[PDB]
């Protein structure tokens, strides 16, 4: 049996510029089976207000959905997007890379 | 949606008859021909959802899809044929639209006709060729049955026949079937 | 342009998450959904619950409770066939194109623990089969020449017409064009190496092309190419970059845009 | 295939009904339809799979239980006259054009009181000699009449068994009171042997008529024998 591990994309909704307001995206995709836990993160601490797709199909098999939050980046605040599955031991955290 | 196909026909044993359906239905997912014998429950005959005739013994059915039409073709025509042919349309939602149905009627191939009205100890109509026609009773007090087919299987022979009755006093032989138009030649023993 | 139809459904043995989901998309639009603990099937775009009334959702979650049986037994067939136990996947995708050009596709396949299994060729009217345990079961479908027309029909014919129906639904949205806004960054990176970076977003249909040109002509080096990916707000965002004169040509719903560095 | 129950049924207005359906085909979609004069079937209830119905096109004075994968019933929670019908049920393995498998129909009638049920009283009448003797041949005739509702099956029986070869039975039975909504009817079927076979004194022909009235569990107030379902014959032996 193949299982696929999620492709994790973590990017601005428009070009990032510190102190304006924006929206964080993380694209999760490309993985089998459908089971999935994602979190978006601020300084390692779970973001409450956090919108997300349903689950949605590719042609290919594989699923994918898109977590999204409202944000104003700054120097100091560290975003990432946090991804639990079967193909993973630990969750993985994948940090934005500021645009 | 409309399921429109005649309401009868009558054919001859031994020749063809052609049924024709035409639908108008929401979308379209195939198209359904069942046969109901009378008093007895509709059995599948055809299925056809692409453009051709499909055949399966004497029986054939066609499609043309651009046409919104389709046709029951029953060739060599047997006695055991007379019965309901029911078309049916699939629409869009996977739902059957049933038409009202064609009543089929087969004549038999008469071949030596001796038409006669018999006294029962009850009036029997019998042995006339199937071009004959028995109408309904005029009084209410006589009654009179539509012509029926019997087929004497073991002797290869089949006749017409209606009966006529009543308990009024003032009805004959006859008067009998006044209200048909009999052969000339009918013998009145 | 090009427009798309498919119904996918997803079938989940033992599952830790619903047995059974189905959902609809016209192009990358969720239109319809279903699973196996609503019980129900909904419209997922308000352009498809404006214009299909009470009785189109009565009558498709009675169809969907009917596969979502089909699919279970199915699937508990599938794992007896390959000797399995525990929790595996089917999943099947229904659907149709109807290109710009005017030619139309139509596409009808199941996959197993997430890999093709049976592939229906509608030209041909015939599965083919990955394996053994796939082969067994095209024989079995192969049997029913009315099921293989009914299907070749219903992806032609009937598959085109629920296209175009839902397209006119979701004109709005689905014929509309938002252009991109594209730019060219320059970087110094590792010393010595130069990357330029044409990106682009908010533009709507997904569909884009993006390349790198060098005096007017198509490059021999080799170009990286972001994904289309969804902004969040209904428009997508696109990249491509190049290592180091230099344009980037960028085309868009039939309009075309160079940005020369 | 599909088994569907009761054959026949007389209801007083205002009674209860429950049709039973099976089928051990396997089949997932389960469907019950009406049969009227002049129109194609029209679906009351259908039953996609187990677990789940709907309304047809006519649901209203019905419901409906898919009590199993095989079984499908349909109630008549307070009969009206507009439900005298033929009922069928039908299955099919799915849900998209499969052929449709029915059951034998069930015909339902329903009154508003009992008073004009009757059986048929029936008659056979002898061949006519002048017909044997201008063709050779000898036509048997059978009338059932006064009866009502209309739940009758005619049957010929020569010499102990069942024949269909030489027989007709008209379709449809005659109104004897045409004028009247609740006239009785009348039915008539005939037998044709060779002049010969009905010459053997030894042949016995009967003609049969199964009606279906009142079940034991049907009240009944009147003065005359009770309508039950039951069998009336008429026959005829041979004669040189
Ligand atoms: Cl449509
Ligand atoms: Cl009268
Ligand atoms: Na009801």
């Amino acid at each position: 049996m193949i299982q696929r591990t999620p492709k994790i994309q973590v990017y601005s909704r428009h070009p990032a510029e510190n102190g304006k307001s924006n929206f964080l995206n993380c694209y999760v995709s490309g993985f089998h089976p459908s089971d999935i836990e994602v979190d978006l993160l601020k300084n390692g601490e779970r973001i409450e207000k956090v919108e997300h797709s349903d689950l949605s199909f590719s042609k290919d098999w594989s699923f994918y959905l898109l977590y999204y939050t409202e944000f104003t980046p700054t120097e100091k605040d560290e975003y990432a997007c946090r991804v639990n599955h079967v193909t993973l031991s630990q969750p993985k955290i994948v940090k934005w890379d500021r645009d | 949606q409309n399921i429109d196909q005649p309401t009868e026909m009558t054919a001859t044993e031994g020749a063809i008859v052609q049924i024709n359906c035409t639908y108008q239905t929401s979308g379209f997912n195939g198209l359904f021909w069942y046969q109901q014998h009378a008093g007895e429950a509709p059995t599948f005959l055809s299925y056809n959802v692409l453009d051709g005739l499909e055949e399966k013994g004497r029986f054939s059915s066609f499609l043309s899809r651009s046409k919104g039409y389709s046709y029951l073709l029953l060739k060599e025509l047997q006695m055991k044929d007379s019965a309901s042919y029911l078309c049916a349309g699939m629409d869009s939602n996977y739902q059957l639209i049933w038409g009202a149905g064609t009543k089929l009627i087969i004549k038999p191939d008469i071949q030596n006709p001796d038409p006669a009205v018999y006294q029962l100890r009850v009036c029997l109509f019998t042995d006339f060729d199937s071009q004959t026609n028995v109408s309904q009773s005029k009084d209410s007090d006589v009654y009179i049955t539509d012509k029926c087919v019997l087929d004497m299987r073991s002797m290869d022979f089949k006749s017409n026949s209606a009966v006529a009755w009543s308990n009024k006093s003032d009805f004959a032989c006859a008067n009998a079937f006044n209200n048909s138009i009999i052969p000339e030649d009918t013998f009145f023993p | 342009r090009t427009h798309s139809l498919r119904y996918f459904r997803l079938g989940v043995s033992d599952p830790i998450v619903p047995e059974f989901i189905s959902v609809g998309y016209v192009d990358s639009h969720p239109i319809t959904t279903y699973d196996s603990v609503t019980r129900q099937k909904e419209p997922r775009a308000p352009w498809m619950a404006e214009n299909l009334a009470p009785d189109h959702w009565e009558r498709y979650t009675q169809l969907l409770r009917g596969w979502q049986q089909m699919f279970k037994v199915e699937l508990k067939r599938l794992q007896r066939h390959y000797n399995h136990s525990g929790s595996h996947t089917y999943q099947r995708m229904i659907g149709c194109e109807l290109l710009e050009d005017g030619s139309t596709t139509g596409f009808l396949q199941y996959a197993y623990d997430g890999q093709d299994f049976l592939i229906f060729n509608k030209d041909t009217l015939s599965w083919l089969a990955v394996d053994n345990v796939a082969h067994t079961i095209k024989q079995a479908w192969e049997a029913n020449q009315h099921e293989l027309l009914y299907q070749k029909n219903w992806l032609e014919e009937e598959c085109i017409a629920w296209l175009k129906r839902f397209l006119e639904y979701g004109k709005d949205t689905l014929q509309r064009t938002e252009p991109p806004l594209v730019r060219v960054n320059r970087k110094e990176t590792f010393p010595g190496v130069t990357a330029l970076f044409c990106k682009a977003h908010g533009f709507y249909p997904p569909e884009i092309y993006m390349t790198w040109m060098k005096n007017g002509e198509e490059i021999v080096q080799e170009i990286d190419y972001g994904d289309i990916l969804p902004s969040g707000d209904g428009t997508y965002q696109a990249w491509a970059s190049i290592e180091l004169l230099y344009s980037c040509h960028v085309e868009h719903s039939g309009v075309h845009m160079v940005l020369q560095v | 295939g599909v088994t569907q129950t009761p054959k026949f049924q007389v209801l007083k207005t205002g009674q209860s009904m429950t049709l039973q359906c099976a089928q051990d085909m396997n089949h997932n979609s389960m469907y019950w339809y009406r049969q009227d004069p002049g129109m194609g079937l029209r679906l009351i209830y259908y039953s996609a799979s187990e677990g789940t119905t709907d309304k047809g096109e006519v649901p209203n004075g019905y419901n409906v239980s898919r009590l199993n994968k095989r079984e499908f019933s349909l109630r008549l929670e307070s009969a009206a006259p507009s439900q005298t019908s033929v009922y069928f049920c039908a299955s099919t393995l799915g849900q998209e054009g499969q052929p449709q498998h029915f059951g034998e129909g069930s015909r339902l009638t329903v009154l508003e009181d009992l008073k004009n049920v009757f059986p048929p009283e029936v008659a056979v009448f002898e061949p006519s000699e002048a017909e044997i003797s201008h063709t050779q041949k000898a036509t048997l005739v059978c009338l059932a009449t006064g009866f009502y509702p209309d739940h009758v099956e005619l049957s010929w029986w020569v010499n102990g068994k069942e024949v269909h070869s030489g027989v007709c039975t008209d379709p449809q039975p005659l109104k004897e009171q045409p004028a009247l909504n609740d006239s009785r009817y009348a039915l008539s079927s005939r037998l044709r042997v060779s002049a010969t076979f009905w010459q053997n004194p030894r042949n016995h022909f009967r003609c049969q008529v199964q009606f279906y009235g009142l079940s034991e569990n049907d009240e009944w107030t009147q003065d005359r024998a009770k309508p039950v379902t039951q069998i009336v014959s008429a026959e005829a032996w041979g004669r040189a």
